[PDB]
Formats: structure tokens, sequence, C-alpha cells
């Protein structure tokens, strides 16, 4: 009922429609589109989706966590002053 | 301890004294090389193994009689490389400050 060509539109810019449509993938990867779509092919069961939602949470916050350990430790990879001591 | 050691060197300066009398050289002039002939033509052993033959020759204790270590880097039980590690360290610091058939 919405208007055309307006939703998931991407112009082709000077030809390259492989590139116009890699662009196209991606904005649909990163809305999220293309998860959805491919979840609702079979039905996920309300108590495996709630597990599989609570195990994407606990693994984001432990890579963010990791994540940021690294980046506070790198400092300390610098090369060594106080060699011989 | 040192006193074993002592001892042992005044025993082989007497044998050697012995060992001069003997071969009838010069007490005086009686180097090691003329002890280490003297001895393998008096006891002629073939064993290959030269460690083995007899020999007429002259590892120590880092603390005196007191307890106390002579070095300062006793404790660390590596007492030679530390102190070689720091004197490198130091010779390094103070290059720092200032500024083939070899293996």
């Amino acid at each position: 009922k919405h208007l055309k060509f307006i939703a998931r539109t991407v112009m082709v810019q000077e030809g390259n429609v492989e590139s116009a449509y890699r662009t196209l993938n991606r904005i649909l990867t990163m809305d999220g589109l293309i998860e959805d779509i491919k979840h609702r092919r079979y039905y996920e069961k309300p108590c495996r989706r709630r597990q599989r939602e609570s195990y994407e949470r606990c693994r984001r916050i432990y890579n963010m966590e990791m994540a940021r350990k690294i980046n506070f430790l790198m400092r300390k990879n610098r090369a060594d002053p106080w060699q011989g001591c | 301890t040192e006193d074993f050691i002592k001892k042992q060197i005044e025993e082989f300066n007497i044998g050697k004294r012995h060992l001069a009398n003997m071969m009838g050289e010069d007490p005086e002039t009686f180097t090691q090389e003329d002890i280490d002939r003297a001895i393998a033509y008096l006891f002629p052993s073939g064993l290959f193994e030269k460690r083995a033959r007899p020999v007429m020759k002259h590892r120590a204790i880092q603390w005196g009689e007191d307890g106390r270590p002579f070095h300062y880097l006793f404790y660390t039980g590596k007492q030679s490389y530390y102190s070689l590690m720091h004197d490198v360290y130091g010779m390094l610091l103070n290059l720092e400050k200032h500024q083939i058939g070899s293996r």
C-alpha cells in the first residue's frame, strides 16, 4: 500500500550495477532485513529464540569486554626500555 | 673449605719436590710439563680417554666462616651471570648517557 521504488532502492552510479547491488546488500545486512528473511524461513520456537538472544547478548558483551581489555593492554606492548634488567 | 685446598696445595708441592728428586731434575725449574712427562713415564697408561690417565696437578665456596657471602648478588643463585649482566647494563647506561671472522 506504500509507494514503490522508495524503500530498499539504490540508484546505480555510472553503470556499476555490481557495486550498486553490493551496496544494497550491505544496506539490507546492516538493517537486519537479511537476518529476518532467513530466520523466518522456519519457525524458531520461543524458548529457542530466547536462548539464542541471551547467548547473542552474552557473546556481544564478552567480545566488547575482551576487545576493551586488549586495547587497554596494547599500550604495554612497546619495546622493552629496561633490557638486561 | 679453603683449608682442605691449602693442604692439597702443600701436599702437591711436597710431591713435586719428590718427583723432581726421583727424576733427577732441578726442584726449582721442575715445571708442570716436566711433572706430566715424569708421571707419564713412571705410570705408563694407554687408556684412550686422556682424562682417565694418571695425573698430578695443582669449584669454591661463596661465603666465609661467619656465613656472610662475598658477592652482593649471591642470593640470586647465579651471581656470576647476574654480575656480568649488571656490568654490561652499566656500560650501556654510560654509553647512552655519553651519547669478519669472529663470533
